[PDB]
């Protein structure tokens, strides 16, 4: 007299009970409490990197169907997100050990040059300093102490003379993202960088990675122009500019927006466009293009770029370091 | 109230006033920051001293 | 996680006004500060669209991209409660803008300064001595036309700027003065004189056009030279039988496949970079819509 007629209500109640609870926010404060284990629950961040013991993995919860590890066994997994926290995506490269200097800064952005031979085993990757040696006291002295024998770079790029003349060099270079881990191998190094994600180091005593750029190259686009809004994010760009004396590689910081930033650059490069376009250069079909601009990722405005020194063999180079970068690379836009 | 007068002046009758006052609401905020390395090691039991 | 902003009014706002602001529920407006508690002065677009200074649509365009955005949630006598718009989230948005357009299901939406009218956007706060100027959001296809109508009015009302003859009003208002939508004609507020940032933006166009004009493939011109006289098309009704005189002058040389291949290549890189010029604002993508509910799910 209890006609079975559909899925039993009681079973679905158990299964929707697990999907219901959302992540916790907005806890109220009592100085009469002055602290609670409940506040710890709101505050704790509950991260990865277990200890490889049979149960230590389960205690930490790395075996979770989600993209991020959550402990608690069956009780865990209710957040179904962490404010959109996304694990970093890593990119592994196989490089000659003579082309990449071991005493880099673990956080320097890297650029991979696209080889034009199929079935090739090893990749070709350039730092912002190696790029300087290729395209050619300040930068000059520190670049040379790091990379002597500039030929070992020019043979990785055998079309460099033709690519800078055709204004096609920039599209064979793809930005990859800051160094995270470097293995030292005498012949072929194994380099790892983070492509598209919150750049965090994998060291087991957990540490903070901050991306560095030589200060000769870094141009703060804001404060060069100097109500107005104060947004949250700020972005870092690169520019490959084909000029008279040679191609040049600079970095920019601002928070205005893509359509404004492209305008700001055409007035920041207005002297160098004229001087190049002057009697020095004649009109031709390909020689027209001036430069290309790409975005490397966002970071917190209002702060987050310090100044420091990079030391190597008793010489220093002024360098800027950005805190809490988020890698998000776009393709090049031509400016002229 | 009023006063009685001897002149023929027009007399003010009984009067009464009604006034209303309302509340205002105020808000206070602040922001504090903490690193992830710090929040993460609150979760894990420590192995060595 | 907890994305919300409460704007405290200094003085209580009037009873007749609380009805006006509540009509604007679920409408985006840009906040200056991304902080939990704020004042009114940064709330609306009214600081950049002051009554005293002359309007500048591009100046409001730049301000709209810089600002953080929020959706209006609740209106009280003393407080307005909003929720910020963040890249990695989804929001339920409502179509409550006064010059009405019907959104398509699953089409991107574009945000724009108030162009069809200053009166339409304002909700004047006589009590707190301010005025809140919402932005206008339209479907992207129609917003692109609105942007072009404004730009081409600067250039054409510069040459014909004031002519005693019917030169003005012959086509400028007949073409650019109004946008016509399905069964409707919406008039545009065209600024009488552009001083700031309107000509500065068009300068960067003429920079592209003076580069691109050299890179035009000749095989394209010779095709249209024949199509206007021999065949007939809907697209080619623009050119009456007579071909333009300039096309007759560039097309002297005989065709070469090697040359055009290197023009169509180099021109293509300039057209891709062109797309970043016309944006000038933030756009939102849609996933659903209900003409009876007027509630899309933007993103």
């Amino acid at each position: 007299m209890k006609v079975q007629g559909s899925v039993d209500r009681r079973r679905l109640q158990r299964r929707i009970a697990g999907l219901l609870p959302p992540p916790a926010r907005r806890l109220n404060i009592s100085r009469g409490s002055e602290f609670t284990r409940d506040v710890r629950g709101l505050v704790e961040e509950h991260a990865q990197a277990s200890s490889l013991s049979a149960a230590a993995v389960w205690r930490a919860g790395l075996l979770a169907p989600g993209e991020v590890a959550v402990a608690g066994g069956g009780s865990g997994g209710g957040s179904f997100s962490w404010s959109g926290w996304r694990p970093p995506v890593f990119g592994d490269f196989l490089i000659h050990a003579s082309s990449f200097n071991n005493a880099e800064a673990t956080g320097t952005p890297l650029f991979q040059f696209k080889q034009s031979d199929p079935f090739s085993g090893v990749d070709a990757v350039f730092t912002p300093l190696s790029l300087f040696i290729l395209m050619n006291g300040g930068l000059t002295r520190m670049a040379n102490l790091l990379y002597d024998s500039p030929a070992t770079l020019a043979d990785l790029v055998p079309d460099f003379g033709r690519l800078v003349a055709d204004r096609r060099f920039h599209n064979f270079i793809t930005p990859v993202g800051p160094l995270v881990e470097n293995i030292k191998s005498t012949y072929l190094n194994k380099i790892t960088t983070v492509v598209h994600g919150p750049v965090v180091s994998k060291a087991i005593p957990r540490s903070t990675v901050k991306v560095t750029v030589p200060q000769e190259a870094f141009v703060d686009l804001d404060a060069w122009l100097s109500l107005q809004p104060c947004p949250a994010d700020a972005r870092l760009y690169v520019a490959l500019t084909y000029e008279e004396a040679g191609p040049r590689f600079t970095f920019f910081q601002s928070s205005r927006g893509h359509c404004q930033i492209m305008n700001i650059l055409r007035i920041y490069y207005s002297p160098s466009i004229m001087h190049r376009y002057a009697v020095v250069q004649p009109l031709h079909i390909e020689e027209l293009t001036f430069g290309a601009v790409a975005c490397l990722g966002t970071f917190s405005a209002t702060d987050g770029w310090r100044r420091s020194a990079f030391n190597y063999r008793g010489s220093s180079l002024p360098v800027v370091e950005i805190d809490s970068f988020y890698s998000n690379v776009s393709d090049w836009e031509v400016i002229l | 109230p009023t006063i009685a007068h001897g002149d023929g002046r027009r007399p003010s009758k009984q009067r009464t006033f009604i006034v209303v006052k309302n509340c205002h609401k105020h808000h206070i905020s602040t922001e504090m920051e903490l690193s992830m390395l710090d929040l993460e090691i609150l979760h894990s039991i420590p192995e060595t001293p | 996680m907890d994305l919300k902003v409460v704007v405290s009014l200094s003085s209580r706002l009037y009873t007749d006004e609380i009805a006006k602001m509540q009509q604007r529920i679920g409408c985006i407006l840009p906040l200056a500060s991304t902080h939990g508690t704020q004042n009114v002065q940064g709330l609306g677009l009214g600081q950049v669209y002051s009554l005293e200074t002359v309007p500048d649509y591009v100046s409001m365009y730049n301000y709209l991209s810089d600002c953080t955005l929020a959706v209006l949630d609740e209106v009280s006598v003393d407080s307005l409660i909003l929720t910020k718009i963040v890249p990695g989230q989804t929001y339920a948005i409502k179509n409550k803008y006064q010059p009405f357009f019907q959104w398509h299901g699953t089409g991107s939406l574009s945000v724009m300064p108030p162009v069809f009218g200053r009166e339409h956007a304002t909700v004047k706060l006589e009590s707190n001595d301010v005025d809140i100027v919402f932005p206008m959001v339209l479907p992207t296809p129609i917003a692109e036309e609105v942007l072009q109508k404004i730009l081409l009015f600067n250039v054409y009302s510069r040459v014909v700027m004031q002519a005693p003859g019917n030169a003005d009003m012959l086509d400028v208002h007949m073409h650019l003065g109004s946008v016509s939508y399905l069964g409707h004609h919406y008039e545009l507020a065209l600024p009488e004189v552009p001083g700031p940032l309107g000509l500065a933006l068009l300068d960067n166009l003429s920079l592209y056009f003076c580069i691109m004009v050299t890179l035009l493939p000749r095989a394209s011109m010779r095709l249209v030279r024949g199509l206007i006289r021999h065949e007939h098309h809907d697209l080619l009704n623009l050119f009456q039988e007579m071909v333009p005189d300039e096309i007759a002058r560039i097309d002297l040389d005989d065709l070469s496949v090697a040359d055009d291949l290197s023009r169509m290549r180099v021109m293509m890189t300039y057209l891709q970079s062109l797309a970043s010029l016309f944006n000038l604002g933030p756009r939102l993508a849609t996933a659903a819509y209900s003409q009876e509910t007027l509630t899309a799910t933007c993103w």
